[PDB]
Formats: C-alpha cells, structure tokens, sequence
C-alpha cells in the first residue's frame, strides 16, 4: 500500500536524468556523478575499473538509501585529466572485456558437447 | 448462461425476485448463493 | 494446496516434480532422500520445497461444492 | 582471445560449469548479478478469468501463471509493451495464452501447462510455448479439478525482468567460488581444534596448487579466477543466459558512455 | 420515503468479492453473509 | 535486522513465501421489527431519502 512500484528501480522518473555531473567541492580535479536507476551492478564495476587507472587518484561509489535505485560516484584525477573522460575510458575499456568474455565463452561452448 | 443465484446444497442455478422467498426449487433448502459476475476479472500474474 | 512452481529460495521449477516424486515413493519403494536426488533436487532450498510439502488439494477436492 | 578467459568443465541443456581467469572480482559479481535480475524474459503478466469453479482462488492460479516457465528464444524480438505504440497489448508486444479445463472423469482432473494454448500470432518468432522438461510430457501442475469444475482463462504474456518480479528470472541458483584455499585470506574460519579438519575441502581445490606451511603470506595476490556455474530454468538455452547477461551487461554499459554523450550539448 | 442503512466496505480494506450467502433467518428475515477476499503479500513491517 | 528486526529475500517473497489468503464477511438482515414498515434490500437511487 505505500510500496512504490517494481518498475520505479530501472524506469526513469519524470524529467529525471541518469546522470548528473556535479562538482566536488571539498577537492580540487573531483566530482559526483549520480547514477539514477542504478544499483550495485553498475556502481562496484565502473569503480574497480576507475581503480586501475593510475592517473585516478580516487574513485568511490555509494548507495545512500536501499529503498531508492541510484548511487553516487566521485571520482578525483590528476591534472589536465577530466574526470567525465576518466569515466569514459572506464566503461570503454568494461565493454572491450566483455566483448573478448562473449567471444571467448562462445568458442569454447561450441568446442563443448551436450 | 444468464444466472441470479446457485443452490448451496445440489448447485440448482435459480433465479429469484424479493417477493418469490429464497428456499430451493426441487431441493428445498433454504441457502443460495450468487453467481460470478459476468464483469470479468483481470490479475497481474505476481 | 499444490506443488509450488519454483522453489522460493534459488527458483528452480519443482511444480513438475511432484507427481514424479510421489510415484518413486510408491512404486519404486524409494526413500525420500533418494526420491529427491533422482528427481535432482540437489540443494536443501530445493528439497525442502517437496520434502515439506503438505497436499492438501486433495483433501479440499474432497467436498462436493 | 585476451581479456577474461573461459574454460568449461561440464555443460548440458541446463547448466554450464566454467572457469573464469583473467577477470576482477567486480565483473565476475557483476555478471553473476546481471545473470539473477538483468536478463528479459517472456512470462504470463495478466489473468482474465472467465470461470474458477476450484478448490484454488482465482489470484493463487494467477499466481502460478507467472511463475510457469514459456520459451523466451526469440524474447530480443518482442517490444516491452510499456514501449509498444498499441493501446494495451498487441502481437508485436505480447503472446496470449488460453487454459480451458472441465473435470470429465469421476477421478481427479489434473491441469498441466501443456493444457495452456497459444492463441496469439507468433509470427515465425521461438516464443511463449510453455517449457515441458517433465519425462511424461506435462510440465507443471497448474490445479486439479474434481468433476462439475471447471476453469475457463485468457493470458497475456509480456517481456520483463526479474528485477521487477522473480517471475521473468531465466537462470536458478548461480554456484560462484574464487580461491578454494584461501590463499589470500579473505576469510576467517571458525573452528575448535583444527580450521583443515572441521571445513570441508572444495571441489575447486583440485583446481588449484594448495598453499604450502614452509611460505608467507603473498600480500599482492589479487582476486583473480572464479569457479562458476550457471543454471537454467528452461525459458532461455544455458550458453544465452551467459552471453545474454555479458551482453545485458555491456548494454547497460554503454547507455552510460551515451548519456554523456547526450549530456554534453544541451 | 426511504433512508440509507447501506454496508460500505472496511475504510482501509480492499479486494475481490469471493461468495454471497442470501438466506432466510430462524423468524424467516431475509439476511446475507458478504464475502471479501485479499491476498497479503508480506509487506514491510509484517510480524514473523 | 536490528532490535528484533528482519531481512527478507523480495525474490522468495514473489515466488510464494510467507504469502496468505484473507477471507472478511459482512452480514445484515432485513429489519428487527415493523408489521407494515420493513427494512429492505435493494440498489438505492434519489426517492426524495
Ligand atoms: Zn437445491
Ligand atoms: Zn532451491
Ligand atoms: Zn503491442
């Protein structure tokens, strides 16, 4: 009765954007990217892949409250390196390992019988 | 298929008005119960 | 109060395995524990979801209504 | 190829045991996750009752309906709804299903997700059949009638995700295990004697070199190769629960990488 | 004419109509039994 | 799960568990007494009540 509905954990509300970009204010080079309809699938994943960067100097995500899908990510870079293209890298790097993970998979299944 | 209300005991498909009085006919018990809406239902299978 | 399809903890289907698990107690004079593993029921989530079951369809099914 | 590495110890039509090598912790947790909740599937989201003269009321059947298993090969080829241009439901979005069952014998009438019927129009697509793994070919016992009973009953079945409902979760249990030895101390066991003795040793360990009293501890030892295996309900081949859910993944990836894409004009 | 003595369902209750018993009484006064079924899910702060 | 609290699995929840039937009746009578004026069941509309 006062249970929000299943969908509100992956569709995005009204007006609502998936991310939002704020600036940190107690660092220099930092920021908080708040993911919106998102959970630990995401969060845990793009912050271990911000943590094999070596120009990330930190990189953090956090839930704030279970009932609510959305997590914050800050992130601090070096200099003259934009945390938005540390994040980009990132993800392109995450979807090159699965891309190898799907083929790789894949050639051994049909090496596989029954 | 047009029903008003169902024997409880022999499951009789009666049909009657206020001034008629309940009890079964060819039965005689005096329940009665009735009949699904022909409204139709829907569910969310969860 | 039939079978659960899928067993709450893991949901692996168990609502067809009943009937089969019945049969391998009677027919097959097997043992509950053996009856489940050959109807590979391996995790205790999953025997438990017929090991506990409590058929009570049966008795419902019993009144005329 | 490079990256995250594979090697398949057993498989079969409804589960895969593997070896992931090369892989951080995060991605191995992140597709077993995504594998639970993140892959669509096609299951019964909507009951229209025309008769339920059963011991059973008409939201328990309802209930069970969801939970039946229906083929979800061809599922990328079928619109969510929410997004389907249709009022309500259509065949581009949706399958329907029907259940008309009438006791005839004197003896128990049982209800079988056989006895359900695809009334839709499949258009060539592997979807909604439901999935029968059952030796005598019945496949989930829906209810059981007695005699005067009868239960007439149309079904939309639309896409969804477990996320949503447990209903649309095409995989069971997923088995995941990473450093059977504990060579990296990322446990604690509990004992009263002896830590060897009391906890029973892994399967996995066979797998891998056992530790060695004579050697420290490797501080720079990271987690790194996962003993995984993967389970299928029926609604999706188990080889497709894997590439689905690597795929869903990376999916959902890229959406991020687009959002800043989109972000960074007006 | 007529005043109201009309049921209403329980304020906070909801669900579906499951059985209607109309019946005569031991002094033959027509009466009814009204049947309302629900099903609980286990909510939130549910007891166990 | 603190203080006499719980954790519950959402996902055991929608496949069945712990979920039960709630079953109310309601019941009323035609009037207690009247010779003539009697209590009655119907639909009701205007009729000035
Ligand atoms: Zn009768
Ligand atoms: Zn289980
Ligand atoms: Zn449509």
């Amino acid at each position: 009765m006062n249970a929000p509905d299943r969908f509100e954990l992956f569709l995005l509300g009204e007006g609502e954007s998936k991310l939002k970009i704020d600036p940190d204010t107690k660092a220099p080079n930092a920021v908080v990217i708040t993911f919106e309809k998102e959970d630990h699938t995401l969060g845990n994943l793009i912050r271990a892949e911000l943590l094999n960067d070596r120009k990330v100097l930190f990189a953090a995500y956090k839930v704030e409250h279970p009932f609510f899908a959305r997590f914050k990510l800050r992130i601090q870079t070096t200099e003259g390196y934009d945390p938005k293209d540390a994040l980009k890298n990132a993800c392109n790097s995450i979807i090159n390992k699965l891309g190898a993970l799907k083929t790789n998979f894949e050639t051994e299944w049909n090496l596989q019988t029954l | 298929a047009t029903l008003k209300y169902i024997c409880a005991e022999c499951s009789s498909k009666l049909s009657l008005s206020r001034t008629d009085a309940v009890r079964c006919k060819d039965c005689g018990h005096r329940i009665l119960l009735k009949a699904r809406t022909k409204r139709l239902v829907q569910f969310e299978a969860r | 109060m039939i079978v659960p399809v899928r067993c709450f903890s893991c949901g692996k289907v168990v609502g067809d395995k009943w009937e089969s698990y019945l049969n391998l107690l009677q027919e097959d004079e097997l043992d509950e524990g053996t009856a489940l593993s050959r109807l590979g029921l391996k995790r205790y989530c999953c025997r438990r979801m017929i090991l506990t079951h409590v058929d009570l369809i049966e008795k419902f099914l019993r009144y005329n209504p | 190829e490079e990256g995250p590495q594979v090697k398949i110890r057993e498989a079969s039509k409804d589960n895969v045991d593997f070896i992931l090598s090369n892989v951080d912790l995060a991605m191995a947790n992140s597709l077993r996750r995504v594998m639970i909740a993140e892959i669509p599937t096609l299951a019964i989201d909507s009951v229209e009752v025309e008769t339920n003269t059963t011991v059973l009321a008409d939201e328990f059947i309802a209930h069970r309906l969801g939970l039946i298993p229906l083929q979800s090969m061809d599922i990328e080829q079928l619109e969510y709804s929410r997004d389907c241009f249709c009022e309500d439901h259509c065949d581009k979005c949706s399958v329907v299903l029907t259940l008309q069952a009438f006791g005839e014998s004197e003896s128990t009438t049982n209800v079988y997700s056989k006895d359900l019927v695809i009334v839709s129009n499949l258009m060539g697509r592997n979807i909604g059949h439901p999935i029968i793994q059952d030796k005598e070919g019945n496949g989930v016992l829906i209810c059981k009638l007695r005699k005067g009973q009868e239960l007439k009953l149309t079904c939309v079945a639309k896409k969804g995700i477990a996320k949503e409902h447990a209903k649309w979760g095409p995989a069971a249990a997923i088995e995941f295990e990473y450093d059977p030895w504990n060579k990296l101390k990322h446990t604690d066991y509990w004992y009263e004697q002896d830590s060897a003795k009391e906890w029973p040793q892994s399967k996995n360990c066979e797998y891998e070199d056992p530790p060695n009293e004579g050697d420290p501890f490797d501080y720079k030892a990271q987690a790194d190769t996962f003993y995984m295996n993967v389970e299928s309900v029926g609604s999706i081949p188990v080889d497709q629960v894997v590439v689905r859910g690597i795929d869903t993944l990376q999916k959902k990836v890229a959406s991020i990488l687009l959002a800043l894409t989109q972000m960074d004009q007006d | 004419s007529k005043r109201d003595a009309s049921t209403p369902l329980r304020s906070t209750e909801n669900g579906i109509v499951d059985q209607v018993l109309v019946t005569t009484n031991q002094d033959g006064l027509k009466f009814v039994k009204v049947r309302v079924r629900t099903t609980k899910i286990p909510q939130i702060g549910d007891k166990f | 799960n603190q203080e006499d609290s719980m954790i519950m699995n959402q996902s055991s929840i929608d496949r069945g568990l712990f979920r039960s039937l709630f079953f109310r009746s309601y019941m009323d009578q035609e009037k207690k007494y009247g010779m003539s004026i009697t209590e009655t069941f119907e639909k009701p509309q205007r009729t000035n009540t």
